[PDB]
DNA sequence: AAAAAAAAAAAAAAAAAAAAAAAAA
DNA sequence: TTTTTTTTTTTTTTTTTTTTTTTTT
């Protein structure tokens, strides 16, 4: 470290108010932000670079906004002077506000460690005047909101220029934008990154972007190929998986850092990796990133079980397989809890309630058990008593009625109607559209039986007529 | 596949009459958001979509109230015209249109449907065939790739009919019957029962006539036997007269002849002139009709059992989807899962005056299967109906991405709203990977819109608000002007 | 001045069987906000209040599902009890405790209303006398000062049985004949109709009875005439020829005598013994019954007209209130006001199979009186039903100021919700002088509660939520954690 | 006259920010009046701004209203001008419930020119687990000193805010908008105390700021005059949008009561028709002098109360076209009030063009109100409230008599056939009153058998006309 | 353009059930 | 105290009328 080291405590996706109403999950994101601010203060970083999503809710509640403002007043404010200057015109980068200057450039506030930040997809400008929570913070004089897009047609990313000694930074900001729109602008070359004209090649070009990185949709993701080649690093933000280690791009030769969220917002198998915040050190045109673990975030452990992939203790038929799968999941959850207990040693700040998830795929024909009676076991032992277990998986009426009529004609005794005679009338009704097929068949059989009975001169006796019609039905069906 | 593109609502409900007031709404992908004040014609757009797709008016109303009221418009008649532009399953553009008129005939309002037009673009030529309602419905069904019952209940469910999965047994059975495309067989069941009932009434009538005729048969046989007896006595008197050869016996014979001729006249009376054959034939008819009635009872029972077995077999597959959706999107700890259970009636018969239908959805609290209908919460009922509709869309409709939720978060609480928004986001993400999916959402809450728009972001919504002339205006606004309408 | 005070729920819906989960809720004044997740017991509390006040179970459910299910409780029988402590119009403390037992047997559960208690202080008497259901109901109605219909519809309206003003003609007619206490006269109307229809079916039977009696009368008269002619011939021949032909005469005498005796024995058969008298009597009965049917039809028509006139006479004042309430509450210039209009059918007869009722709520859009039912939005329907209930509460409920609004802001946009909050605040302010108003809003909207809390402040609200074993515990929370439950 | 011993306090109350912020006509109306209040404070060189609560209309202010409030407070309340008074009281009690108990201008990182001492109103009362309000957000941002908030529901102890400028000592008592029922209980129970200064309690102005109801028909829900602290010298009183800003003593209270009133017409009651003003209190040791200042940016409000019963010359009850006369009279009243607004407008140039005009009609003698939807369509573009222009407000029938009248009228109109006259009316009366399931089929039975019997005994031939002729003759013998 | 015949639904009606009241024991 | 019998209410399936649709004239 020297007069030219640009120590920047890069953080990203510090959601605030995530499960604030939750009794056990509340007051956890605020603790993580407090730890982040403590790290920045202890390390004497020049400023904090937030990648967006500083607030989970688009309109943060009173509690979250108040806690964030209290933490900012406690840490970001101080008597320490700022060792770097801004060479870009602040009337453009922060020109949206009625005070278009950086917070420490204002004489009414004594800012020690400023906080440059962009806006994520959770807190983006919405409203008639296009306000965001970061805009409220900037109006209060705590956070320098930069990189906001000011147009819906063309995005001209004007950088904010920083100078500490001989080290120069061209900080580019791009707030989160609807992903399809940003992709359609990238393919149509409607986005241009303005560069400082003086000393063009000596600026350490830094880019902060809040966009999808992995395979999410056809247009709902920003491939790295569309970013300009002149960038040197690109913090990424929208991805909550922790990838603090910069990665080399074999196609364009610019580094990529993915700080990842501080808190586990989603139960995907990407948040299981421990969350770290970066500590960027920049000298001239050389970047060195040192990660610092977060000890105030509850561990997230999840495992994937495919019952169809275990044809050894989970037989598809297995009349007593519900107990087997329930016991297997019980042992899995218990092992996860033991692992959480054994890793919690040496850490007095990590909350004593791990996040436990268990995705089960019964694609083989198994049936899920009660998630509602297999969580009562871990009501007070996990931080998510409800989402402990997730269950997911990856004939014609004519034939049925024909077979039912076939069974009926052979199971019961027909008095007058011929064997296999209605069933072919119902098929005529439903297939040939003849709306009087049943009536016509019934009347035909009635008339035939009446004519036969008249011809044979039966007596007016119930038993005699019954026997006669039975014998007629049993003899005339042959031909 | 099968994505709707444009609409032109004119003269329907509060929409204006003249061409100047004809409104155009373009449906976005994957999420179209409709907001506005109470009234103003937000649901009317879904009603027009359903009417142009299927030809069915909103439940509880007919064409008299669907069209703009001529009394309100101060005109002798009102002509409405809905036009829908959409791509069919293959991808060709079609511009179906339907027209109706509601003339003011004295106090009442007469309604009539004009011939619609089908516009299939082909090699740069826009044909226009003035087809009738039947061809229009057939072409709409063949183009959208889904059945009429699906369009009515799963896709374009009315706001007042949105809780149809939790209706009575008869209504629920009929809904899942037309949905399962097995309504012809229940029409056959209905005509079987009607034929047995008419035959039973005819059998009852024959039996009173039988009372009257048996009396006629007995009278005819008694007088025939008495005639034979008198003829025998006449022969005996003649033999006695021959033995004497007696004038008193001659007078006896004359009186016997008078008796014989008078009773032969009596036999000639049409009351019992041919009662021997008539009574026998009518008894034969009664017996054969009652035997056919018994056979009709047996066949009606067999067909009823077959139809419910088919219903249960078809429901077995979608029950798993319903269970998975309920487990994923129900935040409460009340019900483990829900499913639809259909139970056939073992004692059913065509002679029953009133039937018993056991079609129901069940809340399985713990291990006991309860009856969800009646004892469920209002929000629980709303969520259950929404889950049933989503599962029905997942199963049957794979060639019609549209689904259209008229205020889905009606009685849902905070966490249920959040879970429903998460589920809808997952549905959008899963179904839009390969084929087009549209999720028209009329709504009045802005915490649901935010949760929905966090993923698969919406950029333009539609504000549907009335104007000075009290028509309905469909205007397009950017997301920046969204909070002025929703609460 | 009836004021509910506290009430305990045990074994009802999901509230626990043992006497340890007996949740107690103390109703505040003038605002008692109930919040909680989906399920819980929010509407169950109003159901219990209505059951205690009137004895009527929630719609769509009999007593079988109201009680805690024995299968879910894993018990053979479940004993439920609700104890309400309140003050009557004279400001004296009364406590009524109803009981019920599900006692499920075999597969089908049962129900039985145990004897209630009318515990009431009389110089410290606290007499817990046991009363039957009828005595309990009559005592509650007398003490609260409001009829059963008002308590069932206006005060404690079930969530499912809301928008009952926007119901069919017959349903609305029989809800405003029980609110207007005219049920006895319409029960007499139905008795008149049933009597007329019974006499018409007797007359229809008498048609064929008269036909057959006429046939018998013709036969009997023919045989009598032929008897008299034969007797005249016999005597004339006797006295002509008695004064060879002499014995031929005697033979003719014996022939005529046998003819006479056989004819007379044919006469003594019951079908002809005296058929003139039977035919006359049956004709007399038929004509008398037909004239009585005419008179019954006239009387039924005039009594129906009188009942409809009385309904209009009350409805004019209720509509005078409804118009003001709607014009003050509805935030939209498309319906000028609403009212409830009824008129008797012109061609009404006691013999009609279907009688069409014309009781409806009419929207006055512009200058025409359209009918609200079938052409109103969900929001307008909700607002109109709430306004009609509020109007009926001002007119009929002046000795009971309880009014339970179960999720009033359903399908209501922002402006209408603010206007409804303002109207409710004004109602509370105006009806809280010299009386004790009590609102029981049960909502899931944070904004509505926050508007209702600026005036007529809430110090404590009741949050209903489940516990570990799904029992719907009722917990009383001060106003420092309201946002934990509202959306 | 101002000197080193003259506290220049700008007294504002019920600003109600964010009122109808989504209305096109009256959206930015409140942030214009707030801007004028702050400009008046700045151009008067006031020591500090005292607020009587209800600064925010919504309990949870939206992003736009909060952002505009922060913008105006940063623009005006913040500056390099030093403060001229000191707080000689422990700030950990009055400015409690915050992690920065010191006053906003005593912070070393804040440059506050005109401090704002504000209490919380009923609209923005503290709600939540931590009991925070929008005033707490403004205090944490470092703009407004939220004071006078109640501690516990058991008892309230109003800790004073002791500030002085030279020889002028003023104790700033403050009370939040506690629900008015609790305050009546807490006054009759004497569970209230105002801690006097620890020493020299003679030289203190004892300025008390309260935001509660006042004299109204709600006797249970208001705090009456006196019934308070007796040694106060000025009780600013908010929650009363009617402007009575002139401090007027009562018959025997010995303390002046000021009612600054709101800065925006929130409700359309006749009380708010008066002009809105601003305080500009001046205190010199113990002397009070408040100079009201008109608020030009406040929208005009015109209310006229008319009743149709007191104008019988023109409004004749039972008239074919009285509704047209009423509509014409209301139209003339609206036109005269709009013209009055136009005339009053030209005296200045800051009032919004569209005035708030509304009249209430009290038809009680029997009148059909005109279509208020057609009276007010003639005024879409000339009134700020196009919907609330006209307000309409106001202030035996036995079934037995009706059914008897209808029965007798029907009997007199159409003659009967067999039924005796007036019999079935009493029959149905007995059925209803005596609630027995008889007297209808029994009256029919009785009458049928009497008539049938007679018709036989009289030996009547079985034909059509004669039987009904004789039954009519038998019926007529009843009278 | 007209007649009349039929298909559809919705709203009133009726069957069936299930509990309460009674009325015998 | 139990049992059986009839009464009354309600949920929900059924029927009726009317209006639009379809076919012929
Ligand atoms: N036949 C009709 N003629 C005129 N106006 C009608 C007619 N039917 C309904 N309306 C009105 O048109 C509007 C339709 O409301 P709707 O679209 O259902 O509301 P929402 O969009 O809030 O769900 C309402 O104002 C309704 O009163
Ligand atoms: N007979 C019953 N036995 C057990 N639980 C029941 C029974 N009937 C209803 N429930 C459950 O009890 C609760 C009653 O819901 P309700 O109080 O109406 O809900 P809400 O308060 O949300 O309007 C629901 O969770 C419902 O599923
Ligand atoms: F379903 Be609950 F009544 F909101
Ligand atoms: F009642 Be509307 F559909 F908002
Ligand atoms: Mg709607
Ligand atoms: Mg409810
Ligand atoms: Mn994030
Ligand atoms: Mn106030």
């Amino acid at each position: 470290d020297d007069e030219n080291t640009f120590k920047i405590l890069v953080a990203t996706d510090i959601h605030l108010g995530f499960m604030e109403k939750d009794a056990v999950r509340g007051n956890d994101t605020f603790v993580t932000l407090d730890e982040i601010l403590r790290l920045a203060q202890e390390n004497e970083v020049d400023f904090i670079l937030l990648g967006g999503d500083l607030f989970h809710e688009n309109k943060p509640s009173r509690k979250t906004l108040h806690t964030c403002l209290e933490l900012l007043r406690k840490y970001c404010m101080g008597d320490r002077p700022v060792q770097f200057e801004i060479l870009s015109d602040q009337s453009v980068n922060f020109g949206f506000s009625k005070f278009p200057w950086v917070n420490y450039q204002d004489g009414n506030l004594n800012i020690s460690i400023p906080v440059f930040s962009i806006h994520g997809n959770h807190d983006d400008p919405t409203g008639a005047d296009a306000l965001c929570a970061l805009d409220i913070l900037s109006c209060a004089g705590f956070v320098n909101h930069f990189g906001r897009s000011m147009s819906v047609e063309k995005i001209d990313i004007s950088p904010v220029l920083l100078q500490k000694g001989s080290t120069k930074i061209a900080l580019y900001g791009l707030g989160s934008i609807p992903d399809e729109r940003l992709y359609r602008m990238f393919v149509n070359k409607k986005v241009t990154m303005l560069r400082p004209k003086e000393d063009e090649n000596s600026w350490f070009n830094l880019f902060v972007i809040h966009q999808n990185r992995s395979k999410h949709g056809s247009t709902n993701f920003i491939p790295e190929q569309f970013l300009d080649d002149f960038i040197d690093l690109v913090i990424w933000g929208h991805e909550h998986e922790c990838k603090i280690a910069p990665t080399k791009n074999e196609q364009q030769l610019f580094y990529i850092s993915q700080p990842g969220s501080s808190v586990v917002t989603s139960l995907s198998p990407g948040e299981a990796v421990k969350k770290h915040v970066g500590l960027l050190r920049i000298k001239g045109r050389k970047m060195n990133m040192h990660k610092i673990p977060l000890h105030t975030v509850r561990q997230f452990f999840m495992e994937d079980i495919v019952l169809a992939n275990h044809p050894d203790i989970f037989n598809p038929d297995n009349p007593k397989v519900t107990q087997a799968i329930q016991s297997f999941c019980l042992e899995k959850i218990e092992e996860m809890l033991e692992n959480a207990e054994r890793e919690r040693l040496g850490n007095s700040h990590q909350p004593e309630k791990p996040l436990v998830r268990l995705r089960v795929d019964y694609s083989g024909g198994f049936e899920p058990f009660s998630v509602l009676r297999f969580s009562q076991k871990f009501v007070d032992r996990v931080a998510n008593p409800k989402d402990i277990i997730h269950f997911f998986r990856h004939l014609r009426v004519e034939d049925l009625v024909k077979q039912y009529f076939q069974t009926a004609e052979k199971n019961v005794q027909l008095s007058l109607l011929t064997e296999r005679g209605m069933g072919e009338a119902v098929q005529e009704f439903v297939d040939k559209e003849e709306k009087d097929a049943i009536e016509e068949l019934v009347k035909y059989q009635l008339e035939k039986t009446q004519r036969f009975l008249k011809e044979r001169h039966i007596d007016a006796l119930e038993d005699k007529i019954d026997e006669e019609v039975r014998r007629f039905r049993e003899t005339r069906q042959k031909n | 596949m099968s994505r709707i593109e444009k609409m032109s609502i004119l003269g329907v409900r509060s929409f204006g009459i003249e061409d100047k007031d004809k409104q155009i709404i373009t449906f976005f992908s994957p999420l179209t958001i409709l907001v506005g004040p109470n009234g103003a014609g937000k649901t009317t757009i879904i009603e027009c979509l359903k009417y142009i797709c299927t030809g069915d008016f909103p439940p509880g109303t007919k064409g008299n109230t669907f069209v703009h009221d001529p009394k309100v418009a101060q005109e002798t008649d009102v002509r409405a015209q809905i036009r829908l532009q959409f791509r069919d399953v293959n991808g060709e553009l079609i511009a179906v249109q339907r027209s109706m008129v509601c003339t003011q005939k004295s106090k009442k309002t007469e309604f009539k449907t004009l011939e619609g037009v089908i516009t299939r673009t082909k090699h740069g030529e826009k044909v226009s065939l003035s087809s009738k309602c039947a061809e229009i419905d057939r072409e709409m069904i063949s183009s959208l790739g889904v059945s009429k019952a699906v369009l009515n209940n799963v896709i374009f469910c009315h706001q007042e009919d949105s809780n149809w999965p939790l209706s009575e047994g008869k209504a629920l059975k009929q809904k899942f019957d037309e949905i399962f495309s097995a309504t012809r067989y229940i029409k056959a069941l209905e005509t079987l029962r009607q034929v047995r009932q008419t035959q039973g009434q005819k059998v009852k009538e024959y039996q009173m006539e039988l009372k009257y005729l048996k009396q006629y048969k007995e009278k005819a046989c008694e007088i025939r036997d008495q005639i034979t007896s008198k003829e025998a006595q006449l022969t005996s008197s003649k033999e006695i007269v021959k033995s004497y050869e007696h004038n008193l016996a001659l007078g006896r014979q004359k009186g016997y002849e008078e008796e014989i001729i008078h009773f032969k006249k009596e036999l000639r009376e049409p009351q019992f002139r041919d009662a021997e054959e008539k009574y026998r034939e009518m008894m034969i008819v009664m017996r054969t009709t009652e035997l056919v009635n018994k056979d009709l009872d047996i066949y009606y029972k067999t067909l009823d059992q077959a139809i419910m077995k088919f219903h249960s077999m078809k429901m077995e597959e979608i029950n798993k989807i319903i269970r998975d959706l309920w487990r994923s999107t129900y935040r409460g700890q009340d019900i483990e899962y829900i499913e639809i259970r259909s139970d056939a009636d073992e004692n059913v018969s065509a002679s029953d005056k009133r039937r018993n239908y056991n079609y129901r959805v069940v809340m399985l609290k713990g291990d006991t299967a309860l009856d969800m209908r009646g004892r469920c919460s209002a929000g629980q009922k709303v969520l259950a109906s929404l889950i049933i509709r989503l599962a029905l869309a997942e199963t049957f409709c794979l060639n019609c991405g549209i689904i259209a939720l008229d205020e889905p978060t009606t009685n849902l609480d905070r966490e249920n709203i959040e879970s429903l928004a998460h589920a809808l986001v997952e549905i959008i993400k899963s179904r839009s990977q390969q084929r087009n999916f549209q999720l028209l959402v009329i709504t009045h809450d802005e915490d649901f819109v935010e949760l929905l728009g966090r993923s698969e972001y919406v950029e333009k919504f539609y504000r549907i608000k009335k104007n000075i002339d009290q028509c309905s205006e469909i205007v397009k606004c950017s997301v920046s002007s969204l909070g002025f309408n929703v609460h």
